[PDB]
C-alpha cells in the first residue's frame, strides 16, 4: 500500500525527480 | 529581496492557521540506504485536491532537515524553473540551507523550514512533519 510511493520518494530524494 | 513568489498556490494550502495535530498520523518514515549508509526520512503525502496530484513533504530523521525545494514545488503547482531558481536562490542568501551531498535539492533546518512555510501558507503541514515520529 504505501510501498507503492517508496520508489518515487527515494528517487526524488536522491535526484530531485 | 530578489523575490517574488508564484501567483498560483496549491488550494490545499489555503488556511495557514490550522491545527496540525490531525496531520500527525498520516506521515510515514522510509529508510534510504546511501553509500555511506542507511538514513532515515520521515515524508507527508500532500494531494493538490483539484489536480489531484501528489507531492511529498521530506524532512530528515536525525536532524530535521527538511526539503525547501520540495515545499516549493508542492505550494506552487505551476511554478517555472526562473521562478524556482530565483527563490532557492533566495533562500540560500537569506536563510541557511544545509549542504549534503547525498540528496537532491535544497534542504534547510527546521526554523527555516517554518519561516517558508508561513509564506507558502504551509505551517500546519510542517509542523506535522516536525512533530511527526521517525519510529
Amino acid at each position: 500500500g504505501p510501498l507503492s510511493d517508496n520508489e518515487e520518494f527515494e528517487n526524488v530524494v536522491k535526484n530531485g525527480h | 529581496k530578489s523575490r517574488s513568489l508564484p501567483a498560483e498556490r496549491n488550494p490545499l494550502y489555503k488556511d495557514d492557521t490550522l491545527d496540525h495535530t490531525p496531520l500527525i498520523p498520516k506521515c510515514r518514515a522510509q529508510v534510504i540506504e546511501f553509500p555511506d549508509g542507511p538514513a532515515t526520512f520521515v515524508r507527508l503525502k500532500c494531494t493538490n485536491p483539484e489536480s489531484k496530484v501528489p507531492h511529498f513533504l521530506m524532512r530528515m530523521a536525525k536532524d530535521s532537515s527538511i526539503s525547501a525545494t520540495s515545499m516549493f514545488r508542492s505550494a506552487f503547482p505551476k511554478a517555472t524553473q526562473e521562478e524556482e531558481d530565483l527563490e532557492m536562490r533566495w533562500i540560500r542568501d537569506n536563510l541557511n540551507p544545509i549542504e549534503d551531498k547525498r540528496v537532491a535539492g535544497l534542504w534547510v533546518p527546521p526554523a527555516d523550514a517554518l519561516a517558508l512555510a508561513k509564506d507558502y501558507s504551509m505551517t500546519p503541514f510542517i509542523n506535522a512533519l516536525l512533530e511527526a515520529s521517525s519510529t
